[PDB]
């Protein structure tokens, strides 16, 4: 009784024609027995050569069901409105006094096909002797295997389940897959009788439920996930191999772990798995990495279990700096009662600062909470607000960051060095500049200043940026607690100006270090070949 | 009605552009304002067989209650209003600019009696999502012209005259033009009668059936930020040598700019903090400068054929400053916000929608910004305070202007 969905075929594109491949005769058997009960139910029907199209067929006790190939079909099918790839996370779920699973039997083939489309799903059964001509069927309902079957049986549960929940706003029904899963608090007694009225509503509409053998509350295996009626958690976790593609998987293992096990760390294994792309390759442990797998089978050890959501309470999120570029993070309501738990990396890139990678996890975080559960979370951070403000109103780029509180949980979020915004009086004035030939590799660096000091190294294997940046480096060795650097090269301003806490540029992290250690840095850029008096000095000097 | 019919431009496909994710109190307006809509008629629910999809978002408006749905059919139009643009494009006044005053009204729900081709309608496809993916998202289709569709003024652009010729003949000297869902009413009087007369032509388009919901733009106010060197007494090497670097940064906008005698001040290896006096013929070169600096910009036209790009500076203290060009340093205009004092987004919100509107009363063409923000950043919050009918094109720049910022 199903309204039908209009389907049509890309527009290009015409109807599949492949030949079925022979098979054994008791397999044909099968398939007769199989196809002449769909006929009988009205799913199948069979057809005679005025049709064109065949898509092959095959069989698969403990078994021999029917398979259809609708490969070159689902090619030449129009694209459809995709089914939600994202599954309900647990923790999003709201503790209901019941919670019912009706797993919907033969949910495909109680939905009929569009009637102008089913000439095209035709198939043909193969003939036991060659001699004879097969069997011929097309599908009146949706084939298991084709394109369009996933989003028409959603669209036409959704039409069957809409008056139904407007009858019952108190019913909460999920739909996901095949499975509809029911929740309410109403009492024991009026919990079985609705869902009892559910399973007859959708029986007018010819779809069958599980009536008292519906699945155990406490197993609801799902997922990967338990859902128990008090919590939640994720399913045991197993794991020594070293091949490559058991590192991937552990990886992963790990990372489905840390939703709620907090402390899960992965960088390690993950530099470990570096475009190899040998899954049969051994890879060294590194003991760095090996001890990170020790470090999670303590964790994983431990029984861990998230709570369900309450919409009464706020959502609180706290983060922690672990390690370099690590940040781990806690989403809970109550104090010690956690509903999820989670990990973000440094996103990919150079010269990066703490403060910059602590709001980006708020920005990740932020965004997981709108998909979970539809608000935002109030924010534990372990920032200064003192030091948030100044970053904020100096910072080039706007940002902001919800209400939140300081934890004194170390290690802190701090800002290692600032420059000076005018030049220091009474401080020596470096003049500094690089550069490099390109073709041979090599180059030369120093600097020229105003009490007469002057230097100049040679370098190899440079570029001329990486001896701009050298320049600076060998003004703040050979320089004094205060100085004044002045500089052509906007690539070393901007790096130094963006204030970074460390990179992966060994050059960089030793300017980090030596800025540090100085009390006082101002870095002013001019034009290069315009004759500024110190530039065009130290010009001379490294280039010639 | 008949409909005019419709179709994208040849060799294109309809938007297929990812909802984003939405909070419950949106989720729940939406939900409220679309069941009314089916309801009347104007929009109806869509099957799995309909792969397209354009955003939905909810606004207040600054309505302290009434919730807004804004669709992003940027996508959609990028894919419609150009071929649209051609064949039944509205024309600008040059004139709206000239105005002491504009009021912006929205004329929005005039589109809802136009009906749409019904081969076009499901290219209007949009989805209500929902929370934690425990239901599939509500999916519905427009059966009449949709509001931020650039097509819908272009159809509605015949009733629209026939509305407005008895207002227009009665007042000649009012400059009325027509941005997607919105009208530009531009005036000359004294604020006090211009407001009367923009509510008598809100009546007038009750009259008519055109509903208004229930700013002043000053036009004539509008000026450049002229490029402004500093004035000091006693000059140090740093002094100079931000001169110098800020000359030599204008070279590339004004033809004239000399920095060789200011540049011979800094011969030699001195000490930033070293006061340095000024040679006479530095005095003249900076002097020459400044006058070539103080002159109007000349020589650079609005080319229709072309983008606009608007680039904007977090000054600090609530201050941004913006410019807006088609060419690299051939700039249309460029201005500077102040802030009454506010998060920086929402300074940045408020300056993305004050330069669009000034671009469109201008040009009526609206810029491409490049916004000075983590995208993640401004996709989770610029709609909070996003109070414009309208959405702008727009991309990310990561990487900071080094480049001092010398927009003052
Ligand atoms: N298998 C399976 C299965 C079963 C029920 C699901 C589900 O069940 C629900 C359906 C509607 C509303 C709440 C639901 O769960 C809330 C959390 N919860 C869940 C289970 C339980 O006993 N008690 C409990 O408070 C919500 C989401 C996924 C589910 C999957």
């Amino acid at each position: 009784p199903i309204e039908t969905v209009p389907v049509k075929l890309k527009p290009g594109m015409d109807g599949p024609k492949v030949k079925q491949w022979p098979l054994t005769e008791e397999k044909i058997k099968a398939l007769v027995e199989i196809c002449t009960e769909m006929e009988k139910e009205g799913k199948i029907s069979k057809i005679g050569p005025e049709n064109p199209y065949n898509t092959p067929v095959f069989a698969i006790d403990s078994k021999w069901r029917k398979l259809v190939d609708f490969r070159e079909l689902n090619k030449r099918t129009q694209d459809f409105w995709e089914v939600q790839l994202g599954i309900p996370h647990p923790a999003g779920l709201k503790k209901k006094k019941s919670a019912t699973v009706l797993d919907v039997g033969d949910a495909y083939f109680s939905v009929p096909l569009d009637e102008d489309f089913r000439k095209y799903t035709a198939f043909t059964i193969p003939s036991i002797n060659n001699e004879t001509p097969g069997i011929r069927y097309q599908y009146n309902v949706l084939p298991q295997g084709w394109k369009g079957s996933p989003a028409i049986f959603q669209s036409s549960m959704t039409k069957i389940l809409e008056p139904f929940a407007a009858q019952n706003p108190d019913i909460v029904i999920c739909q996901y897959m095949d499975d509809l899963y029911v929740g309410s608090d109403l009492e024991i007694g009026q919990h079985r009788t609705k869902i009892e009225e559910l399973r007859q509503h959708l029986l007018r509409w010819g779809l069958t439920t599980p009536d008292k053998k519906h699945q155990k509350e406490p197993p609801f295996l799902w997922m990967g996930y338990e859902l128990h009626p008090d919590k939640w958690t994720v399913q045991p976790i197993v794991l020594d191999s070293w091949t490559v593609n058991d590192i991937q998987k552990l990886v992963g293992k790990l990372n489905w772990a840390s939703q709620i096990y907090p402390g899960i760390k992965v960088r390690q294994l993950s530099k470990l798995l570096r475009g190899t792309k040998a899954l049969t390759e051994v890879i060294p442990l590194t003991e760095e990495a090996e001890l990170e797998l020790a470090e999670n089978r303590e964790i994983l050890k431990e029984p861990v279990h998230g709570v369900y959501y309450d919409p009464s309470k706020d959502l609180i999120a706290e983060i922690q700096k672990q390690g370099q570029g690590q940040w781990t993070y806690q989403i809970y309501q109550e104090p010690f009662k956690n509903l999820k738990t989670g990990k973000y990396a440094r996103m990919r890139g150079a010269h990066t600062n703490d403060v910059k990678q602590l709001t980006e996890a708020v920005q990740k975080i932020t965004t997981e909470s709108i998909v979970i559960w539809g608000k935002t979370p109030k924010f534990k951070l372990p920032i200064q607000k003192e030091t948030w403000e100044t970053w904020w109103t100096e910072y080039w780029q706007a940002t902001w960051i919800p209400e939140w509180e300081f934890v004194n949980t170390p290690p802190l979020v701090k800002l290692w060095y600032q420059l000076e915004k005018e030049p220091i009086v009474g401080a020596e004035t470096f003049y500094v500049d690089g550069a490099a030939n390109r073709e041979t590799k090599l180059g030369k660096a120093g600097y020229v200043t105003n009490k007469g000091r002057q230097k100049v190294v040679p370098l190899t294997n440079t570029t001329n940026q990486k001896t701009e940046l050298q320049a600076i480096y060998l003004a703040l060795q050979d320089s004094g607690l205060e100085v004044n650097i002045v500089t052509d090269s906007q690539y070393a301003l901007g790096i130094i100006q963006a204030q970074p806490d460390k990179s992966e540029s060994e050059l960089v992290n030793q300017i980090i270090e030596q800025l540090i250690k100085k009390e006082k840095v101002y870095l002013a850029w001019v034009p290069a070949h315009k004759g500024i008096g110190g530039n065009e000095q130290v010009d001379k000097l490294v280039s010639a | 009605i008949e409909t005019v019919p419709v179709k994208l431009k040849p060799g294109m496909d309809g938007p297929k552009v990812k909802q984003w994710p939405l909070t419950e109190e949106k989720i729940k307006a939406l939900v409220e304002i679309c069941t009314e809509m089916e309801k009347e008629g104007k929009i109806s629910k869509i099957g799995p067989e309909n792969p397209y999809n354009t955003p939905v978002f909810a606004i207040k408006k600054k309505d302290s209650t009434k919730w807004r749905k804004l669709v992003d059919f940027r996508e959609l139009n990028k894919r419609t209003q150009d071929f649209w643009e051609v064949q039944l494009g509205i024309p600008h006044p040059a004139g709206l600019k000239k105005k002491k005053s504009v009021t912006v009204l929205d004329v929005g729900d005039a589109y809802f009696s136009v009906p749409l081709d019904e081969d076009f309608r499901k290219y209007t496809a949009f989805t209500i999502p929902s929370i934690n993916n425990e239901t599939p998202g509500i999916r519905y289709q427009y059966n009449v012209l949709p509001q931020g569709w650039k097509g819908s003024p272009a159809i509605f652009q015949s009733s629209m005259t026939k509305i407005l010729e008895p207002f227009k003949k009665q007042n000649p000297d009012i400059v009325i033009y027509q941005y997607m869902d919105d009208l530009y009413v531009g005036s000359d009087l004294e604020i006090g009668q211009h407001r009367t007369k923009i509510e008598e032509l809100r009546q007038h388009l009750l009259r008519w059936g055109l509903t208004t919901p229930d700013y002043e733009l000053h036009p004539d106010k509008w000026t450049v930020q002229p490029i402004v060197l500093p004035e000091k007494d006693s000059w140090t090497v740093n002094d100079i040598q931000k001169l110098v670097g800020k000359l030599n940064w204008a070279s590339q906008i004004y033809p004239g700019i000399k920095v060789r005698q200011l540049s011979k001040l800094l011969r030699g290896t001195k000490a930033l903090t070293e006061v340095i006096p000024l040679t006479e013929e530095a005095e003249l070169e900076l002097a020459e400068n400044r006058e070539i600096l103080k002159e109007p910009v000349h020589g650079v036209y609005y080319d229709p054929s072309k983008d606009l790009i608007a680039e904007i500076q977090k000054q600090g203290q609530g201050q941004w400053t913006y410019q807006i060009y088609q060419e690299p340093f051939k700039n249309l205009k460029t201005g500077k916000y102040a802030r009454m004092r506010t998060n920086d987004v929402k300074q940045l919100t408020e300056a993305v929608q004050k330069i669009t509107t000034e671009s469109i009363v201008i040009w009526g063409k609206t810029p491409k910004f490049k916004l000075p923000i983590q995208k993640e950043t401004w996709e989770t919050w610029w709609t909070e305070y996003w109070q414009a009918t309208w959405i702008p094109e727009w991309e990310f720049v990561n990487t900071p202007p080094l480049v001092k910022l010398w927009y003052q």
